[PDB]
């Protein structure tokens, strides 16, 4: 099982602005096998009613997909993406910057 | 539209 | 060259733990239009793009019927593949496969494809000439003659040269305005206050389609690679896509930089510069 | 979804002719021409795969277009007498199943080189003699009419091939019930050749 | 003689009955395609198996059923027979390139009830001395009569060895009473030989007519003997006269 490790990018669907509602996206790609598991915490490890598009795979046979929810931010708020997988010694988390 | 596989098309 | 259509297959055997599971997804360029999940008591192909819904019952049945048969067959394939590699029943294995047809700026077939992997590794794939195969190893050689003997090539070719393009052209006209919309990017560049050195200049590209785009920063028409941090292209969740390159280099004379970003959604390559 | 055009086909020995076959298909996996005789099950003649493809073969030539295929028989001999089938496969279904056309029934009338039209009567080899009357050795043109009589049986006709002697021959047969049936009048409704040898 | 092996070739049964057609694919072929052709109708796809293993389903009826066994041979079972079931069922064995190799088909005749089944009588009719004088050809005529249903094959055996040259048997049978449907049938066949051939007394001529009728164990409660599948023959030796 020549296994590859997931790549993650946290970001918003539209330019980051405090006042209005948007969607926080977690883009996992480049990994093998397909068994994944991904969450979008508010630091509080939770975020139910979190959606995602169906599983697929790129030209290099590596799977990829995206999770999302309709969130609203503010300086007080600290969104982030938690991703466990078979090739992780433990879940890797990545914090959401209003950039990147 | 998906192609259809005939007989003896296995690996 | 211009437009494309691919289908993606997974056949996954649960570690000795049950019958395998067949999935199939239909892609046009980057839009996803049909999906089929073996796992259910009444499996059926489902729409994924609005413009496929108009399609009739017999069409959905032709799909459902092939993926229903593929389901049955690929289990025997998984049993033959593992047998080649002397893998035990338990036993987590996967065969994936993607075929399709490529249209140019005109609307004809540029080339077709039918590659396979087993457990994430190139196995057998159709050579450009649509007549010959490429085996990975002595095992994929066993599969090659299985397939020559059944003339698979000659029939993938008939599908690629015929039906495939046929339908591509069909969907194209049907989901035009989204498939042939070609949306340009809302670009800019920003910087955060408390950084390493000077402005954290960020070249942005947003809400564009399709995914084809190119950034690169310059020193009056340049190509850096080493001085710019680049990121891979992601979806916006609403059909659109995103991407950014940036510069935060230790030297900053502020107002004197370009980011040539060109995309088929532009009447010309963009030069960009920000003002406070 | 596959139709064949001349349903019935009636050719004189030697007279070329092409049997049609139309098809509607999602994508064409294959088109097949089969030959079926009465009783037996369809034999394989050709497969055609791509628009423009032709295959040999003996007297039969097979042809594929976008809309249909043609089986051109050249110089039909009588032994080309069979019904001919047309089948397609389709890239849009899995498996190797055929959808067959209705079929083109071909009958080659044999040429008869030297007609000697006659009507003979035959002794039943069993003690009980039942005669049976035999119109024979007539030419292509004379066909045998049925009787509206309830008690006179008149067969259709067919060609004895004496491969051994290059000699073909037509014939029909007619029997019934004794008195009022003496044979010189069995084939009485049929247009019989003016020159017919009627032995006494 | 393609490779497929069908049995039984002939079946005759009563309505509401059950029968089962066998079939064995060409050695090396793994599939089995069942077909039905209704006398003067087209070939309609029924069902199909691959290795196990039901692979496709044409227009088989709620009422019919079939399987393909471990080896590879198939069995199609036809329960609750109707009159309009009577027909030809053609089994086929696909592969690998992959043409379909068909079998010799098996002809099903389903009847209201068996009482109207009769074996053929057969008689040979010697060549007319007139024909001999006038053509020096000798035409034997075989007459197969009073039989039901339309299930025969007539064959000429000369000196123990069947022949095909100089013989012409009628393309179809003839109703002995056109006014009935269950009307019995008659069938005729010509063997023609050289006058001198027929003029040789050591020459033996037998007209063979094989009847396909009632099956081994079946209920016969009619006066007369039971119309089982059987051969009926008429014979004659050459007259040197």
């Amino acid at each position: 099982m020549i296994q590859r490790t997931p790549k993650i990018q946290v970001y918003s669907r539209h330019p980051a602005e405090n006042g209005k509602s948007n969607f926080l996206n977690c883009y996992v790609s480049g990994f093998h096998p397909s068994d994944i598991e991904v969450d979008l915490l508010k630091n509080g490890e939770r975020i139910e009613k979190v959606e995602h598009s169906d599983l697929s795979f790129s030209k290099d046979w590596s799977f990829y997909l995206l999770y999302y929810t309709e969130f609203t931010p503010t300086e007080k708020d600290e969104y982030a993406c938690r991703v466990n997988h078979v090739t992780l010694s433990q879940p890797k988390i990545v914090k959401w910057d209003r950039d990147m | 539209h998906p192609v259809g596989e005939a007989d003896y098309f296995e690996y | 060259g211009s437009h494309s259509m691919r289908y993606f297959y997974t056949a996954m055997s649960r570690p000795g733990r049950g019958e395998p599971r067949f999935i199939a997804v239909g892609y046009v360029d980057d839009t996803q239009f049909v999906r089929f999940d073996s796992d259910a008591a009444s499996p059926r192909t489902e729409p994924r793009a609005p413009w496929i819904e108009q399609e009739g019952p017999e069409y959905w049945d032709r799909n459902t019927q092939i993926f229903k048969t593929n389901t049955q067959t690929y289990r025997e394939s998984l049993r033959n593949l593992r047998g080649y590699y002397n893998q035990s029943e338990a036993g987590s294995h996967i065969i994936q496969r993607m075929y399709g047809c490529d249209l140019g700026p005109d609307g004809r077939l540029l080339r077709g494809h039918d590659q396979s992997a087993y457990d994430g590794k190139d196995y057998i794939a159709l050579n450009e000439d649509l007549s010959s195969w490429t085996a990975a190893d002595t095992a994929a050689q066993i599969t090659q003659r299985k397939w020559e003997a059944a003339r698979v090539a000659e029939q993938l070719r008939a599908y690629l040269e015929g039906l495939c393009v046929e339908w591509l052209r069909r969907y194209l006209e049907n989901g035009k305005e989204t498939l042939q919309r070609a949306d340009p990017p809302k670009t800019h560049v920003t910087h955060h206050p408390v950084s390493d050195h000077e402005a954290t200049l960020r070249c942005w590209a947003l809400g564009f389609y399709p995914a084809e785009i190119t950034l690169t920063w310059q020193r009056d028409g340049e190509d850096q690679t080493q001085d710019t941090e680049l990121v891979e292209t992601r979806p916006a969740g609403d059909r659109t896509f995103q991407k950014w390159a940036a510069v935060v280099v230790p030297s900053g004379e502020e107002q004197r930089y370009t980011c040539h970003v060109q995309h088929e959604g532009l009447p010309k390559p963009l030069t960009l510069r920000w003002e406070p | 979804q596959v139709t064949q055009s001349p349903e019935a086909l009636r050719l004189q020995e030697g007279e070329s002719s092409s049997l049609n076959c139309s098809y509607t298909v999602s994508g064409l996996r294959g088109l097949f021409w089969y030959r079926q005789d009465p009783g037996k099950g369809p034999e394989f003649l050709f497969t055609l795969y791509s628009a423009g493809e032709e295959k040999e073969k003996e007297r039969l030539k097979a042809t594929l277009t976008k809309k249909e295929s043609f089986l051109h028989i050249t110089a039909p001999k009588p032994e080309d007498s069979a019904t001919y089938l047309c089948a397609v496969q389709d890239l849009g279904t899995s498996g190797s199943r055929l959808t067959f056309g209705e079929g083109t029934q071909l009958t080659v009338n044999p040429n008869i080189q030297n007609p000697d039209p006659a009507v003979y009567q035959l002794r039943d080899s069993k003690s009980s003699d039942k005669s049976v009357c035999l119109f024979t050795d007539f030419d292509s043109q004379t066909n045998v009419s049925q009787s509206k009589d309830s008690d006179v049986y008149i067969t259709d006709k067919c060609v004895l091939d004496m491969r051994s002697m290059d000699f073909k021959s037509n014939s029909a047969v007619a029997w019934s019930n004794k008195s009022d049936f003496a044979c010189a009048n069995a084939f009485n409704n049929s247009i019989i050749p003016e020159d017919t040898f009627f032995p006494s | 003689d393609s490779g497929v092996t069908q049995t039984p070739k002939h079946l005759i049964t009563a309505t509401g009955q059950r029968v089962t057609l066998r079939c064995s694919p060409r050695s090396g072929d793994l599939s089995v395609y069942w077909y039905q052709q209704s006398l003067d109708q087209g070939l309609q796809f029924l069902i199909a198996y691959y290795n196990g293993e039901e692979r496709a389903k044409g227009n088989i009826l709620e009422r019919f059923s079939a399987q393909q066994f471990p080896d590879l041979h198939s069995e199609l079972n036809l329960s609750s027979l109707e009159l309009g079931d009577s027909a030809l069922y053609f089994c086929a064995s696909s592969a690998r390139s992959g043409e379909l190799f068909f079998g010799e088909g098996s002809r099903l005749t389903v009847l209201e009830d068996l009482k109207n089944v009769f074996p053929p009588e057969v008689a040979v009719f010697e060549p007319s001395e007139a024909e001999i004088s006038h053509t020096q050809k000798a035409t034997l005529v075989c007459l197969a009569t009073g039989f039901y249903p339309d299930h025969v094959e007539l064959s000429w055996w000369v000196n123990g060895k069947e022949v095909h040259s100089g013989v012409c048997t009628d393309p179809q049978p003839l109703k002995e009473q056109p006014a009935l449907n269950d009307s019995r049938y008659a069938l005729s066949s010509r063997l023609r030989v050289s006058a001198t051939f027929w003029q040789n007394p050591r020459n033996h001529f037998r007209c063979q007519v094989q009847f396909y009728g009632l099956s081994e164990n079946d209920e016969w409660t009619q006066d007369r003997a039971k119309p089982v599948t059987q051969i009926v023959s008429a014979e004659a030796w050459g007259r040197a006269d």
